[PDB]
């Protein structure tokens, strides 16, 4: 149960000006004795930029 | 200057108009013939900057 740190998502990037590092978005809540579990729920969308 | 300030370019030629408040930096050679563009320039290849 060993796996993490794949990185590398992309190759090269380019001029650019937009940077909002910040606090995560996603928290992954306790779930015990099983049939515990959380949905992530997530919509998005773009109007006027 | 005298001689004329090229530094500046604009858009000439576009597949359709864009929404408010949006930005496109991206060069390429637009299609104005029945003959593909395959590059570089040439009549029916307008290159819209």
């Amino acid at each position: 149960s060993w796996m993490e740190s794949e990185f590398r998502v992309y190759s090269s990037a380019n001029n650019c000006t937009f940077e909002y590092v910040s606090q995560p978005f996603l928290m992954d809540l306790e779930g015990k004795q099983g049939n515990f579990k959380n949905l992530r729920e997530f919509v998005f969308k773009n109007i006027d930029g | 200057k005298v001689g004329g300030n090229y530094n500046y370019l604009y858009r000439l030629f576009r597949k359709s108009n864009l929404k408010p408040f949006e930005r496109d930096i991206s060069t390429e050679i637009y299609q104005a013939g029945n003959k593909p563009c395959n590059g570089v320039a040439g009549f029916n290849c307008y290159f819209p900057l």
